[PDB]
């Protein structure tokens, strides 16, 4: 069953800022039907005039909306700590991120966390049969 | 009197394969230096023809002064020359295209070595010997590449009228 | 720290050097004042505990000496002394002096190495060949040959026994216009009289150094039979029966180029020196700064090459310039395309001044491979170092799988669980090694197929394989040491 899209595998791990303490890769779930969205190319570009383009920095942005773990504070999943996410869809895909930072956190019930997370680079796994290098 | 009145004469200049070609497994090189020229009754001479060319091969094959470091360089090879010191004209001899380094994938390595050859290059237009040049590189594969370097001369006697730039000096050796 | 004068804070220093990280080796002979054990391993302090734990001029001491000449601070050193066979003969050399000094001058000579130069003033006119040979008073004792002052000629013999006494060839000004007021009449002839004959074999390498780690191994000594026995020692550091140790050795050849080929046995873990037949400077202690200089005393970096003027500068080394390059130009590329290392002048003169040498190629013995196919996988030292430094590295790193739960047979992992599967496991190795282009490795051909993580339960029969044991194969490669761009001139006489 390759042609489903969805998620399998939500694992984070946390790193509080002021006390270095470190928690294991634990797993999540996901609290509705959305998924994770995700921006792997650092440069942007702009419109000019007759085909021309401009380019800027920007970053890797990732978008993953998950339930909050029962034994976890709720300042933790705000931007109170470091985090290091990966995601396993069911096809195959596997992409990883390190060393995140959640970014303009918003309200929630106790429940429900979308989080906002922006690094370096990601890396994405394909499928085995790759094209590109 | 006579219509060659221009009296400058032309001295020695290095030429490519004066000295034959070093082959190894590689590939085969070639190894610039002085040519001689034999007469019937011995009476050996050097050849001065191609200057501009001699020239460019001076500019390209010797290291120039070495931007400071922090670190330092031993007094032997801080690179340029020590006959730079007298000249008037406020620039250095010699090329630095050896001193790139290894940075970011291979393509832009070679980037920034096309990058050293125009900036080297140029003075030739600064003497006034040619009015153009540039360099054009490709990159084809990990091991194979390849760059020419176009050079524009001029005829001794001039022959146009009307010329948006200007008639370089020390045009006499015509190239 | 516990101290009177209670305050907030309390502080408490222990020692001065701290780095211990390094560790350098040096074996040689020894003489038999030495007070240090044989065949056993010891830490060697500055100079000042020398001479006496290793005897007076003895060859373990000189290339000592060079070692911490070159090397101020920031490596370890250690030391493992040898004794002399049981019936090793001494070499014996011979310099008459012939003639009466007939006007005032001062006579100076060259031997050995810079450090052991001497110049004396002749006492008077009309001094005979007698009363001159005081050289002999004024010979440094730290040289390792011993002058007897006969009548009218001085004996040089040997310290040490075996072939190591057999390199020699003198430099002098008692002749021709150099009228630093030399004294007139006065000549000086040289010639050998006996050779050395027995060098020790020892074999005991797996007893005296068992199971610790170095880095470089230094050998003051031209035996073959002996630098072999070293070359398969180090192989063990290197074997897949047990955890490796790693590290380096360095050795020297010397002889003509027919002789010095001879010795390619084709090994990566050495770096073999060749020196020609007339090197105006001891052997052993060229090689001894070579290798203090690339032992990790520069070569904290695995990735830096010991090369150039800049950076293979044996500064130490002081050398009269010879009338003759040694090492001809058709022949020095043969020694670099035969994987052997060749040094020369790093300066430009033909005076008989002095100056210094420094390395051309830091380069293995490495050739051809296991299949016997040609490559050059460990021609550069520096592989061999990157190669050490990888496998620490990712050894770290995969450490944080020891004893994480692992799911397999069902990929699903629970909620609230701290465990990892394969496929994840996989994504966050490619992550690590993606990150060290540009440290140890360069851009891979293809990173999707030279990584691969199968579980033994896909490799060992049903019912044979053991639950939570993975294979990991990867393949790399070092960066890039420049490239070739032939390049095509243009003039383009005509215009447009």
């Amino acid at each position: 069953c390759n042609k489903q899209n969805g998620v399998k595998n939500i694992l984070i791990t946390f790193t509080h800022c002021d006390t270095g303490e470190v928690i294991g890769p634990i797993s999540h779930e996901q609290p509705d039907d959305t998924l994770p969205t995700y921006k792997t190319c650092a440069w942007t570009n702009t419109a000019l005039t007759n085909g021309a383009v401009m380019r800027s920095a920007s970053n890797a942005t990732m978008t993953l909306p998950v339930v909050r773990d029962p034994r976890v504070p709720l300042a933790w999943y705000q931007g109170c700590a470091q985090i290091d996410a990966q995601v396993e869809k069911f096809d195959g895909t596997v992409m990883t991120l390190t060393e995140g930072a959640v970014t303009e956190p918003e309200e929630s019930d106790g429940r429900a966390v979308t989080m906002t997370i922006i690094a370096a680079e990601i890396d994405e796994l394909l499928p085995p049969g790759s094209l590109a290098a | 009197n006579f219509e060659t009145a221009d009296r400058r004469k032309r001295f020695w200049t290095t030429q490519v394969a004066a000295c034959g070609q070093s082959s190894d497994d590689c590939g085969d090189c070639a190894r610039p230096g002085l040519q001689l020229l034999c007469n019937g009754e011995g009476r050996i001479t050097i050849a001065t023809d191609n200057y501009v060319a001699g020239l460019a091969l001076n500019i390209l094959l010797t290291d120039a002064s070495k931007a400071d470091t922090g670190c330092g360089w031993t007094p032997g090879n801080r690179g340029g020359f020590w006959g730079d010191s007298f000249r008037s004209d406020n620039m250095r001899s010699g090329s630095k295209i050896r001193q790139v380094t290894a940075r970011g994938s291979m393509r832009e390595t070679v980037a920034l070595i096309r990058a050293y050859a125009i900036d080297d290059l140029k003075k030739l237009v600064a003497y006034g010997v040619a009015k153009s040049v540039d360099v054009d590189l490709t990159y084809q594969g990990s091991n194979k590449i390849d760059m020419t370097i176009m050079i524009q001369g001029v005829d001794g006697n001039e022959s146009r009228v009307g010329l948006t730039g200007e008639r370089i000096a020390n045009a006499w050796v015509w190239s | 720290a516990l101290s009177d004068g209670f305050v907030r804070l309390c502080i408490d220093p222990s020692l001065n050097f701290f780095g211990e990280g390094c560790k350098i080796l040096v074996e040689g002979q020894i003489t038999d004042d030495a007070t240090a054990a044989e065949n056993v391993v010891t830490c060697v302090n500055s100079e000042l505990d020398l001479v006496e734990r290793f005897g007076q001029g003895s060859v373990l001491t000189e290339s000592l000496r060079k070692v911490f000449c070159m090397c101020k601070s920031g490596v370890s050193v250690y030391a493992l002394p040898r004794a002399d066979a049981a019936a090793a003969v001494s070499a014996v050399y011979t310099l008459t002096v012939t003639g009466t000094a007939l006007t005032d001058g001062r006579v100076q000579l060259y031997m050995g190495e810079a450090e052991y130069s001497l110049d004396i003033g002749v006492d008077e006119g009309d001094t005979p060949t007698q009363i001159a040979a005081k050289i002999v008073a004024a010979i440094s004792p730290d040289f390792p040959y011993e002058a007897t002052a006969a009548a009218g000629v001085i004996t040089l013999t040997a310290r040490n026994g075996g072939t190591i006494g057999n390199h020699l060839s003198v430099i002098y000004t008692n002749l021709g216009s150099c009228t630093s007021v030399t004294p007139e009449g006065v000549t000086v002839a040289f010639a050998q009289t006996t050779p050395g004959s027995v060098n020790p074999e020892p074999n005991d390498y797996a007893s005296v150094v068992n199971e610790c780690c170095f880095a470089v191994y230094v050998l003051s000594s031209d035996d073959t039979d002996w630098q072999e026995n070293l070359r398969d020692w180090i192989r063990s550091a290197w074997d897949c029966s047990k955890p490796q140790c790693f590290g380096h050795g360095y050795v020297f050849n010397k002889g003509t180029l027919g002789q010095v080929l001879a010795d390619g046995d084709n090994s990566a873990e050495l770096s073999r020196l060749a020196l020609p037949t007339t090197y105006p400077v001891l052997p052993y202690l060229t090689n001894a700064a070579y290798g203090a200089l690339s032992a990790c005393s520069t070569c904290e970096n695995p990735e830096l090459n010991v090369q150039g003027q800049t950076y293979g500068l044996l500064s130490c080394i002081n050398m009269p310039e010879s009338c003759t390059p040694g090492w001809e130009f058709t022949e020095v590329t043969q020694l670099q395309n035969n994987g052997f290392v060749v040094s020369g002048p790093a300066t430009t003169s033909g005076q008989g001044n002095f100056t210094s040498p420094y390395i051309y190629n830091d380069v293995t013995n490495y050739l051809r491979d296991e299949k016997n196919r040609p490559n050059a996988t460990f021609r550069d030292a520096s592989s061999r170092r990157l190669a050490a430094a990888t496998g620490v590295a990712l050894a770290t790193f995969l450490q944080q799988f020891n004893g994480l739960a692992v799911f397999t047979k069902n990929t699903n992992i629970k909620t609230g669980i701290i465990g990892t599967n394969l496929r994840l496991m996989l994504g966050k190795i490619r992550k690590w090694a993606s990150d060290n282009v540009g440290v140890l490795f360069s851009e891979f051909d293809n990173i999707n197929e030279d990584i691969q993580l199968v579980s033994d339960f896909d490799v060992q029969p049903k019912c044979v394989g053991q639950p939570g044991v993975f294979h990991l194969n990867m393949r790399y490669r070092p960066p890039v040491r420049g490239a070739r761009i032939n390049v095509n001139l243009v003039p383009a006489l005509f215009d447009n």
